[PDB]
């Protein structure tokens, strides 16, 4: 099977500015026949299917604004466009299309560039009415960050704890283009009651230290 | 027509 | 113009055989193949296999060899992509496809039917408040329901600024989810602020107070 590999996984722009996308083959899409390279690029919107852009490396389906480009040979090729658009941001896919089985790669996003903005971390601890159900559940919200290269991290009373987290995020947001992140522990009521101090730690560009919020059951 | 129009139908009898 | 009509949505259950459908229109329906598309929630695009209905031959991509069947039904130009032994390894969007001609490049997609594995019934959601240990930030934890979705507000919309509701993660058979709101300090406790949350599949629709904690 031939093996696509994209670069980068996502780009932060500007409207108007020109970006370029790679894609790697791990073999050649070249036909010497008619000295053509087999490779599409896809545009993928949130919510939306696929759509394709470019078929033989560097023709535009019917109906792609010239903005589009594609260009490469052999197992080198790159999707750019000259002046991105605010529709134009979504997730874009390279496919092979010289044999099968027909193999994409993992994709490239494209988002919307912005200044830096700090997470609002918030720790909640486990409701009575939960705790009566036995459960517990420690949420911790980090919201209206930017970028969204963040780490996060649980400690309890003291130790990291990775065990029973789950994370969720949102899409870059619509207004003001920031991310939001979400971080829930969930524990047994016996579990939860075995330790006192519960902590919510991020490390993020807008601060040379981690953000630490932390509880104490007492 | 069965036989795309790939470069190589690898695995098929279209040769 | 080409058209591939898929359902949005389809639940499955754990080891119980679902059938997809892809009904297509605007061409001659006996002479290209359609393919199958899978793509993982945020993961990319595979692609299992493709048939052609002049008699119904498929050639699948072998990783799906043991996983899909593809079947075709000329009476009401459909074609058929069934999942044998699912699990929740199986559930993502499910795209047909078609060949720009008899170039193996895709022109033509489908909506994408979204596939949820899980043997749960509809299950009304438990919602807990979520009380913190110059903005304040209260949040509502929707945990256990299904299926999706849910509706989560704060005093009845008044405040749709500083409210994050986040997508939800299904765990065990069951969907959890959260909602948070930030407001000025000023305003809570000193004012009330409710969260308010409708599962239309159970139809209930509850109310949550959100009540400091000494
Ligand atoms: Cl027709
Ligand atoms: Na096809």
């Amino acid at each position: 099977d031939i093996v696509m590999t994209q670069s980068p996984s996502s780009l932060a722009l500007s409207v108007g500015q020109k970006v370029t996308m790679n894609c790697k083959s791990s073999q050649s899409l070249l036909n010497s026949d008619n000295q053509k390279n087999y490779l599409a690029w896809y545009q993928q919107k949130p919510g939306q299917s696929p759509k394709l852009l470019i078929y033989f490396a560097s023709t535009r389906e019917s109906g792609v604004p010239d903005r589009f480009m594609g260009s490469g040979s052999g197992t080198d090729f790159n999707l750019s466009i000259s002046s991105v658009q605010p529709e134009d941001l979504a997730d874009y896919f390279c496919q092979q299309h010289y044999s099968p089985p027909l193999s994409f790669g993992a994709g490239t996003r494209l988002e919307l560039k912005r200044a830096d903005a700090a997470p609002t971390v918030s720790i909640f601890p486990p409701s009575s009415e939960q705790l009566t159900s036995g459960g517990a559940s420690v949420v911790c919200f980090l919201n209206n960050f930017y970028p969204k290269d963040i780490n996060v991290k649980w400690k309890i009373d003291g130790s990291e704890r990775q065990n029973g987290v789950l994370n969720s995020w949102t899409d870059q947001d619509s207004k003001d283009s920031t991310y939001s992140m979400s971080s829930t522990l969930t524990l047994t009521k016996d579990e939860y009651e075995r330790h006192n101090s519960y902590t919510c730690e991020a490390t993020h560009k807008t601060s040379t230290s981690p953000i630490v919020k932390s509880f104490n059951r007492n | 027509q069965k036989c795309v129009f790939f470069a190589e139908d690898v695995g098929s009898n279209c040769g | 113009q080409v058209q591939l009509q898929q359902p949005g949505a389809e639940l499955v259950r754990p080891g119980s055989s679902v059938k997809l459908s892809c009904r297509a229109s605007g061409y001659t329906f006996t002479s290209y193949w359609v393919s199958w598309v899978q793509q993982r929630p945020g993961q990319g695009l595979e692609w299992i296999g493709m048939i052609h209905p002049s008699d119904g031959e498929a050639r699948l991509n072998q990783k799906f060899k043991d996983k899909a069947t593809l079947t075709v039904d000329k009476s009401s130009t459909t074609v058929y992509m069934q999942l044998s032994s699912p699990t929740s390894e199986d559930s993502a969007v499910y795209y047909c496809a078609l060949f720009d001609g008899y170039y193996p490049w895709f022109a033509s997609w489908g909506q994408g039917t979204l596939v949820t594995v899980s043997a749960a019934k509809t299950t009304p959601p438990s919602v807990y408040p979520l009380a913190p240990g110059s903005m304040v930030t209260l949040g509502c934890l929707v945990k256990g329901y299904f299926p999706e979705p849910v509706t989560v507000t704060w005093n009845s919309g008044s405040l749709s600024s500083g409210v994050h509701t986040f997508p939800a993660v299904l765990q065990s058979d069951l969907y959890t989810l959260s909602s948070s709101v930030t407001v000025p300090s000023s305003t809570w406790p000193s004012e009330t602020v409710t969260c308010n949350v409708a599962h239309p599949a159970s139809s209930t629709k509850v109310d949550k107070k959100i009540v400091p904690r000494d």
